[PDB]
């Protein structure tokens, strides 16, 4: 570097070019993969991350762990991005995508180090990924009978498989059944916001319940609330968006009077406006009144005197959930409270749950929603339970969309690796090495399962390879029995789109990282 | 190792003379630190536009006063700064200028202050050195232009590093307009003087 | 006798931080070296085998790409000569849309050879004159090198084949799919009227499914949600309002004056009834979708839900105008019901969910309209940004083809033919300008040389083969990428073609930038001081 | 820190293994660019302006500052290879680093390090046996051409590679000159007896091979002659000065008349010694000690050349070559003090020659033994130092070839043949030792890969072609002549290296393999590091 | 094991902890100190105390009441 009197770029600009920076990128990707390596499979563990402010998060989800890692390496951020992409599109396999991308890069690192042109590697990756995706679509098992109960078993098995890596895996059947019921409750769009998830401190996991309706915490009861009855056997619910209290008519409203009679008339007029709104609500026939805006103490006492129920400041999501469960309409005005705009539920009750008061709307027969109430001994316990349930819910939604499954536990990738090796044995040889490297890299997941479980990875991998060579598509790792087994007959089922998206994202990340030859870091402003 | 309830008892009242002697100097320092942080760390550690009226403003500023140009007052010590900031009526605005000789852009703003003081008798333009105030090295190295404002003992302006928004060869009208953008500047020639008991006059009575 | 004082005169009067470079070797050679360095930095991203560069700006934003203009934009250059060359490249991008790397490489080669000529004994004036004469000769020669023309722009296959080359340098592995996508999007736009608007093509980046899932939509996609509870319409009758969906208010000051109890008791009821009447009047025109540019009042949303009206709230005015263009509605300034002509009609409006993003889709079943949207899927934000940049390059290529249909052979064939013809011309002309003309011709070799270097083969063998073939008579022959040894093939048969207008503008801009750099003799640099932006 | 309570860091498990592998890979990558004829030299700035330009791996690793213990292990391995063989330093460093990297790759797959170590030992033993049994070439079939080709092969990758046609001839002649026989009839070649002198000036083609010895010294006095046509050399290990009585002897004068006599004797003793030395006809006097001015005057008057402050090794070599006897003192077995003419070395000529503004002594054509010296000319001092290092490498290679008459084809042929043979052989040893030996065989392929990479050529295709050729050689009995197929970096095609005259001593490959295997075993055995804090 | 005498530290900066003997010692010393301070002002012949405030106002208080003595002291 000869010092020019005036330099081209700013002082402090950094530039790494050539093979060394590509090898550095591969090593950084390996480092990122190692940070989520042990959170895979039924024997996977959890990672605890403490941020700067002292709050700690405990998670088995790969996407969450990668998000909480403030990764600044430009090539390493690609793995985080593909994990986020897998979480967004599918919801499960966020660890598999990172492991697969890092393994692709690790396998092709020796060829990069010896001067192979990266375009050849990129083309080989594209061809191998296309072949693998087509093979997955070809060999995926689907049941085209449209049977309800068969679909129930399919969804339950998929949810159980998705749940058998978390802290709640010991209660996988209970939560899998709850998730399947919750997802089937949704009508056609399967909105996540139609599945409420409430966490109440204290209580075992087995005490968690799914309510066929809506439940939410008590919202700042005013004076006279304790006089209101807390159970109704056929209530009509008035879903309202109205502020029921004494207040100024409007912000820019002024009153000008010059007589004491007019003063008294104005005061009585304000009181009459409030009482007219309350009387309209009462004569609508409703027994339970929910409002988005605050409900004042005067309205609370008015409803108590009529043996009614009131709840102000109910959150927007809770009102929407109540509208879908009971079947009303959020009314911004009370002038037309007809019968068809009032929600109806079989039973409404307020009960103590773990040191908190919750309002329960149960018995709705045509509800299009539900609510999860999760119990546990710690806040992060509940957060990780919610994350696991979200993974299961996403899997069940995808299985509703498309009922095509492949056996998990590495069986699908063992079959894919065998097929790719067989294909690579029939090409001139420059691409043969790279496709063979792809096939070998496809073996990372079963090896990682065996390593996490503490087996001998080499022996299990040899057994699986020989078994797949002599026949048997769905033979994978059996964690409990220390050996291999038919994962399809073991009901280790995952949707095909999970692995399809995993392979596509890993290949895209590997091709993008390989294609970079130079990185430039401008000085921070 | 006992007697945690020490109860010093008679000790203090026989030594509070020296304790208060130390505390007087401690408080004299403490007011100095309290007053010297109000600009530090917070922002220290970090064709009508042609304005044809500014030219005639400059020419009329050139003919400001006859007697003398006068020089901006220089603070010699921190105690002097303290007792001229604390003194004086709170109804008048006092602005203080910090500089170190050698950096560019100091003489220009000093001349701007001189011109404004000439054309604003109410203002009490004053300047201080960065070394006499004993500020942080970051202030001495990257915050040379500092125009502190004291209106009633509190800031209504904390302009630091005004070089970017003023340039390096700005004139009096530029600084005047920039300060008037935020409303900092409040809105005849006798022979020499007129001022000369209270008994005025009477007639016969 | 231990110091050298500053020479009396300008040296002493120069400011403290200022810098003054004067003379040939102190200014011209240093500018040439700086431009050489810039061209060298950007060179390795030229051609289909170009390698992406991860560029991080001063805001920690990550740009990975091989687009030369983007790399130059995110590289905060400091040298004034390189700054002027970057301005030339940006002007080339603005005028055409592709060819920035060609501009940079040609300018760098021209300045290199200009330095060589200045060293062997030529002067700046004669070098500049020779460069200008050679540029005129090249601009005269270029129209004769045109091989074929577009000859059809409404055919999907023809435009896809034409646009394949432009989006083949970027995203080399998978260019046919993107070619078909951009071809469909552009053919939907570009009506019987000859004018084509690049802005009419919209790109939506949705994460999750890899670019093989990308598709084109004849309409508009907004990453928003619906205010109301209606989430699907089958025969939409959009009425677009540029005013917030609320009762309009005075503009000086609105004060509600109450003097009797009856007015206080009736004010809210009257306002509610008025707004209900307004919404009912809007709905009576058959409208079932209402798009507003402002806020939505709670009572307004209530009465819209009561009458089953879909609500979409677009914050930006550009989105509102684009929706008006693509649906055919008129942005009403008041809340009055829309007349029949101002009513907008879209064949289907619904709320969907792509990946995990909620979107509102204005979908036409016809293969026409005023705006077409390309929905981009992917697994990384940077990857989708690169696909978007390739989309803009393809759209700009389509625009150029609409402006000028002539095409020239790519793959270094045109540059080699130009170099050969200009070298032949320079032999005839006597005088000192022949050296500059020959150097200008030789500077065209930097394009096939860069292509061969990026492809991984020896550039000298490729250039020798190209000269041999062009001496034979075949003027449509360039280097073959799909080869492990230096080889050449016909470019017209392979369809590797690039726009004549783009090459013409790139040559003109590169020559102008090189000449302008050469003209400067003295440099007076001010103190950098501050001014971050 | 925790319950262990030690004042320092601690790394356990895969962390320390990866750290050691990273350090070894860093050491390898430092020198990977200076391997093969297409390699390039390096510049080492000594942080104080001193510049060294070199291609030798041992010199590079010696001059660098190294902190990690594994990197120090590889540097010491390079130094050991340089001391014990003299060639293949870069090769042994690269091979050891690659072996360690592949062994760690195996270990990370839950293969126990003991299995990998046993497999490495078996692979090294089998590789040595295969090399000694199949890949060796007897040099008796080639004569002097084999020596010339081995020297030329050592010349490549060095600053004197292109001039190998002439430098190899010089090296072979110099090594053959210093050949001497000893007990048990083994002809041993004492390299480092060839004095190499550096003096910048004319081109490399003006380098002189002296048929004698070359001193870096001048005559003591300007009045002395600077050329003797018949040299009678006397070698002295003592100094010729005014004699000073020892510490235990003190001069006490009580009668003043004795003082002048004592003072006269104090120098007459040395005068008598010099007269005794010169009376035997000695023409050239070399001494390790200083010479006083009066003694220089005696030698000037006698018309004899006297050289002072001669280095001990140079004096020993001159005495050995010319037949002189080193005399630390003049004292016979009869208690007297005499110098015999029978202990005078004889040379045909001693000349004070001038080389680039500097002057030096040339002792030409010593009798009763032949000795050789080399004077190197270059553009400047840096180039001359590089010439000296490359020349020493070539001399060591020629010595190894002459002592052990077996050579092996160069250009990565040995590595590819070993890789093929060991990959085939690993199928019949153990279960995980199979993997260890296979990884050893794959690691051996790092040499031709680096050679091809240094030439900016297709390493993959070239290595694949080499492997195909060697597999065909090993599988087809009638194609055993393909074992010599190596790499031709000029054209990037496989080439018969035995025909091309690309040779290396077999000891180079054998010692490189053994040393690299042992270093990899040493590093691989570690799984925990405790780094105690310094006492400050 | 104990919180304080454990290889792993479980407290913030400045948080302390006293086990059985140390906590008992601290409590007993504090109580005995208070009792010894308040006494000697007990009974007909008890004496008074001077409560010299260390604040800016420097309040002076001469008292015999035990509660006033105990409330007007800095107790840790
Ligand atoms: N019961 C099981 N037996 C064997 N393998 C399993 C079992 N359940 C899940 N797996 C495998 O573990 C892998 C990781 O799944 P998991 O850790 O739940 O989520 P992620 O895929 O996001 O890491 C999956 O690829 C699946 O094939
Ligand atoms: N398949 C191909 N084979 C050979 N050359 C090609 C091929 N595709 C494109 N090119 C050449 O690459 C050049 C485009 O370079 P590019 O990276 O697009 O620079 P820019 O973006 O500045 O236009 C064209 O001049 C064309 O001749
Ligand atoms: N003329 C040649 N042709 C092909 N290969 C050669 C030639 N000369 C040397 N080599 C090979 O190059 C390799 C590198 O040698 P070099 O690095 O110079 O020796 P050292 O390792 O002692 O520094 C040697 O192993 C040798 O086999
Ligand atoms: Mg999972
Ligand atoms: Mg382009
Ligand atoms: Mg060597």
């Amino acid at each position: 570097m000869m010092p020019t009197p005036v330099i081209l770029l700013k002082e402090g600009t950094d530039s790494s070019q050539g093979i060394p920076q590509l090898v550095s990128n591969i090593s950084a990707c390996q480092v990122i993969a190692e940070a989520v390596r042990t959170t895979l499979g039924p024997r996977g563990m959890d990672k605890l991350i403490v941020d700067g402010r002292g709050k700690a998060t405990i998670s088995n989800d790969g996407a969450t762990i990668l998000k909480l890692l403030d990764v600044v390496h430009p090539a390493a951020k690609t793995l985080v991005d593909i994990a986020k992409s897998q979480d967004a599109e599918v919801g499960d396999g966020t660890t598999s995508v990172t492991l697969l991308a890092a393994e692709f890069l690790k396998q092709v690192k020796p060829y990069v180090e010896e001067g192979l042109h990266p375009q050849i590697i990129i083309r080989a990756f594209r061809t191998a990924t296309q072949l693998a995706v087509n093979k997955i679509k070809e060999i995926a098992v689907t049941v085209k009978k449209a049977d309800k109960v068969e679909q129930r078993k399919l969804l339950e098995k998929c949810a159980m498989t998705a749940l058998s890596s978390k802290l709640i895996s010991q209660q996988k059947a209970f939560f899998a059944k709850m998730v399947v019921d919750a997802v089937m409750m949704l009508d056609d769009l399967l909105q996540l916001k139609m599945i409420g998830i409430k966490k109440v401190q204290g209580g075992a996991l087995e005490d968690s319940q799914l309510v066929a309706g809506v439940a939410f915490k008590k919202t700042f009861s005013y004076a006279g609330f304790e006089m209101q009855p807390k159970k109704y056997h056929n209530p009509k619910i008035a879903l309202l968006n109205v502020e029921l209290e004494l207040k100024a008519e409007k912000d820019n409203a002024e009153i000008r009077v010059h007589t004491v009679e007019d003063y008294q008339a104005i005061v009585d007029a304000e009181w009459n406006i409030l009482y007219d709104k309350l009387e309209k609500i009462h004569h609508s026939g409703a027994k339970v009144v929910l409002s988005k805006l605050p409900i004042g103490d005067v309205a609370t006492q008015y409803f108590a005197d009529r043996d009614m129920f009131c709840a102000g400041r109910v959150p927007e999501e809770d009102l929407k959930r109540t509208m879908m469960a009971c079947g009303g309409s959020i009314q911004t005005s009370v002038n037309a409270l007809s019968a068809d705009v009032l929600g109806r539920c079989q039973v409404f009750e307020e009960t103590q749950i773990g040191g908190e008061r919750y309002n329960f709307f149960t018995g709705c027969p045509k509800a299009k929603t539900c609510t999860f109430i999760l119990r546990g001994g710690a806040e992060q316990f509940m957060e990780e339970t919610e994350r696991s349930l979200h993974d299961a819910i996403m899997i069940v939604r995808r299985a509703i969309k498309n009922d095509s499954v492949v056996a998990g536990g590495g069986a699908i990738e063992m079959e894919l690796s065998k097929y790719l090796r067989d294909y690579s044995r029939t090409i001139p040889g420059k691409q043969q090495l790279l496709i063979g490297a792809y096939a070998k890299a496809l073996e990372i997941i079963p090896r990682q399962l065996c390593d996490n479980a503490g087996f001998d990875a080499t022996n299990i991998l040899n057994k699986l390879r020989a078994r797949h060579a002599q026949g048997g598509t769905w033979y994978g790792v059996d964690i409990n029995n220390e050996d291999i087994a038919d994962n399809f007959e073991a009901f280790v089922w995952e949707p095909a789109m999970v692995r399809i998206n995993a392979l596509t994202a890993a290949s895209e990340a590997a091709c993008l990282i390989v294609s970079v030859d130079e990185t430039i870091k401008n000085p921070r402003s | 190792l006992a007697g945690e309830g020490i109860s010093v008892n008679t000790g203090p009242k026989g030594v509070i003379n020296d304790w208060r002697r130390f505390k007087q100097l401690e408080t004299e320092q403490r007011e100095e630190q309290c007053r010297e942080m109000e600009r530090l760390i917070k922002k220290l550690s970090m064709f009508l536009q042609q304005y044809r009226k500014q030219r005639m403003e400059e020419m009329r500023q050139q003919l400001h006063k006859g007697p003398q140009f006068k020089q901006v007052f220089e603070i010699s010590s921190g105690e002097g700064f303290l007792d001229m900031i604390d003194k004086e009526q709170k109804s008048i605005v006092i602005m203080v200028h910090i500089y170190e000789d050698g950096i560019p852009g100091t003489e220009a703003m000093n001349g701007c202050m001189i011109c404004l003081a000439a054309e604003y008798p109410a203002v009490k333009f004053c300047k201080v050195k960065s070394s006499v105030i004993g500020a942080s090295s970051q202030f001495t190295r990257n915050a040379l232009p500092a125009l502190l404002i004291y209106k009633g003992g509190e800031l209504i302006g904390n302009f630091v590093r005004v070089t970017d928004q003023l340039g390096d060869d700005f004139f009096a009208v530029d600084l005047e307009a920039f300060l008037q953008e935020f409303g900092l500047l409040p809105e005849v020639l006798t022979s020499v003087r007129n001022s000369a008991s209270e008994d005025s006059d009477l007639e016969i009575d | 006798a231990l110091h050298v004082p500053k020479a009396p005169g300008f040296a002493q009067m120069l400011k403290e931080g200022a810098k003054h470079f004067s003379g040939l070797e102190e200014a011209v050679y240093r500018n040439i070296q700086a431009c050489k360095e810039l061209a060298q930095t950007t060179r390795t991203a030229y051609g289909p085998n170009g390698m992406n560069k991860m560029v991080i700006n001063h805001l920690e934003k990550l740009f990975v790409t091989n687009d030369a203009a983007t790399i130059l934009r995110e590289l905060e250059v400091q040298h004034p000569a390189a700054k002027m060359i970057v301005m030339a490249s940006h002007m080339q991008e603005q005028e055409v849309g592709d060819g920035t790397n060609f501009v940079l490489v040609f300018a760098g080669a021209l300045l290199e050879l200009a330095e060589e000529l200045l060293r062997i004994g030529l002067s700046v004036s004669e070098v500049i004159e020779g460069y200008e004469i050679a540029c005129r000769k090249a601009h005269e020669i270029l129209p004769n090198l045109v091989c074929c023309s577009a000859k059809n722009l409404r055919d999907i296959d023809e435009v896809s084949s034409l646009l394949r080359t432009s989006i083949m340098s970027k995203q080399y592995g998978n260019e046919v799919f993107l070619a078909k996508l951009i071809a469909q999007a552009c053919v939907s736009i570009f009506p019987d009227s000859g004018h084509f608007n690049v802005d009419n093509i919209r790109v939506c980046k949705i994460l999750g499914s890899g670019i093989s899932s990308s598709s084109v939509l004849h309409g508009m996609v907004f990453k928003k949600e619906t205010e109301g509870d209606v989430t699907s319409v089958k025969d939409a009758k959009i009425a677009v309002y540029s005013c917030p969906f609320d009762g309009m208010i005075t503009e000086t000051k609105g004060t509600v004056l109450i003097k009797t109890a009856e007015e206080l008791m009736n004010f809210s009821k009257g306002e509610e009834n008025l707004m209900d009447a307004q919404v009912k009047a809007i709905a009576d025109t058959g409208a079932n979708v209402v798009v507003t540019g402002g806020k939505v009042a709670d009572m307004a949303l209530h009465y819209a839900n009561k009458y089953n009206i879909m609500l979409v709230r677009l914050n930006s005015k550009w989105d509102l105008r684009r929706l008006c263009k693509t649906v055919g509605a008129t942005a009403l300034p008041r809340l009055t019901p829309p007349v029949l002509e101002e009513m907008g009609h879209c064949d289907s409006v619904y709320l969907s969910e792509v990946g995990d993003t909620q979107v509102v889709v204005f979908k036409h079943e016809k293969e026409d309209g005023a705006i077409s949207t390309i929905v981009l899927r992917g697994s990384t934000d940077n990857l989708m940004d690169d696909i978007e940049r390739a989309v803009d390059d393809g759209v700009n290529t389509f625009k150029v083809l609409t402006r000028d249909k002539r095409l020239v052979p790519g793959g270094g064939a045109t540059e080699i033919e130009l170099a050969k013809q200009i070298t032949s011309y320079g032999e005839t002309c006597p005088g000192l300008e022949q050296y500059a003309i020959k150097k200008f011709a030789e500077a065209f070799e930097a394009i096939p040389r860069a292509l061969a270097e990026n492809s991984g083969v020896k550039a000298n063998e490729v250039i020798s083969k190209l000269y041999a073939v062009h001496q034979e008579g075949n003027k449509n022959v360039g280097l073959d990428i799909e080869a492990e040894v230096p080889a050449v093939k016909d470019m017209l048969e392979a369809g590797i073609l690039d726009t004549y207008l783009g090459k013409y503008w790139a040559i003109k801009l590169a020559t102008n930038a090189a000449v302008t750099v050469l003209r400067v003799d003295q440099i007076i640099m001010a103190k950098p001081a501050g001014g971050p932006k | 820190e925790g319950p262990l309570s030690v004042f320092g860091d601690r790394s356990t498990g895969e962390t320390i293994r990866s750290q050691n592998v990273m350090a070894a890979a860093s050491i390898a990558n430092i020198v990977k660019s200076s391997l093969g004829p297409v390699g390039l030299d390096k510049m080492l700035v000594d942080d104080i302006g001193d510049v060294t330009i070199t291609n030798d791996g041992a010199t590079i690793l010696k001059l660098l500052e190294v902190e990690h213990p594994a990197a120090k292990v590889l540097c010491e391995l390079a130094d050991l290879q340089d001391k014990e063989v003299g060639d293949g330093t870069t090769s042994v460093v690269i091979i050891a680093a690659e072996l360690l990297k592949n062994a760690d790759e195996l270990v990370k797959q839950k293969i126990h390090p003991t299995s990998v170590i046993s497999g490495y030992r078996l692979a090294c033993k089998e590789a040595v046996r295969y090399i000694n049994e199949n890949l060796i070439v007897n040099t008796d079939e080639l004569g002097r051409d084999c020596l010339i080709n081995a020297a030329k092969t050592s010349m490549s990758s060095k600053i004197i590679g292109i001039n190998g046609d002439f430098f190899a001839n010089m090296v072979v002649d110099a090594v053959l000159a210093i050949k001497y026989t000893d007990i048990r009839g083994q002809p041993r070649y004492p390299v480092n007896s060839v004095n190499i002198l550096k003096a910048h000036g004319r081109s490399q083609m003006e380098s002189m091979l002296i048929s004698g010895y070359a001193l870096n010294c001048v005559v003591g006095s300007q009045g002395m002659p600077k050329r003797i046509v018949n040299a009678k050399i006397a070698c002295l290990d003592f100094s010729l000065q005014k004699t000073k009585m020892k510490l235990g002897v003190q001069v006490v004068i009580t009668d003043p008349e004795k003082l002048d006599q004592i003072r006269q004797r104090e120098s007459d003793i040395t005068k008598e010694r010099i007269q005794k030395i010169l009376a035997t006809g000695a023409n050239v006097i070399l001494t390790t000690g200083g010479i006083d001015d009066m003694c220089l005057k005696y030698f000037v008057e006698a018309g004899a050349m006297a050289v002072r402050r001669v280095l001990k090794r140079d004096l020993k070599r001159i005495a050995k070559a010319s037949g002189a006897t080193i005399l630390s003192t003049l004292a016979n077995l009869e208690g007297e003090e005499t110098f015999e003419a029978a202990m005078l070395g004889q040379a045909e000529e001693v000349v004070q020659e001038r080389i680039c503004d500097d002057e030096l002594i040339l002792i030409k054509n010593t009798k009763a033994r032949t000795s050789a010296s080399i004077i190197l000319r270059g553009a400047n001092d840096f180039m001359c130092d590089e010439m000296e290092r490359s020349l020493h490498d070539a001399l060591c290679v020629v010595k190894r070839v002459l002592e052990s008459k077996s050579v092996v084809p160069g250009g990565g042929a040995v590595e590819a043949a070993l890789s093929i043979y060991l990959e085939n052989y690993a199928t019949s040893m153990g279960s995980r030792e199979q993997l260890a030996i296979a990884e050893f065989a794959r690691s051996l392929l790092v040499i031709p890969n680096t050679l091809a990479v240094n030439a900016a050529q297709d390493s993959t295709d070239l290595v694949a072609k080499l492997r195909a050729f060697h597999n065909e050689a090993q599988v087809n009995p009638e194609r055993k002549n393909l074992k010599w197929i190596g790499l031709d970096l000029s054209n990037g095609k496989p080439r018969d290296n035995k025909q091309a005259g690309v040779f290396e001593p077999t000891i180079v490959k054998v010692k490189s393999l053994k040393f690299a295997t042992e270093a990899a075993i040493t590093i691989l055995r570690i799984d925990d590091l405790i780094k105690l804090h310094p006492e400050s | 094991a104990s919180l304080s005498l454990a290889p792993v530290n479980i407290f913030k900066a400045g948080a302390d902890e006293e086990r059985a003997e140390t906590a008992r010692l601290t409590s007993f010393i504090g109580a005995i100190a208070i009792g010894d301070l308040v006494k000697s002002t007990l009974g007909p012949k008890g004496m008074d105390k001077i409560l010299l405030s260390s604040g800016r106002d420097a309040s002076l208080m001469v008292t015999n009441d035990g509660a006033t003595i105990l409330k007007n002291i800095g107790v840790d």
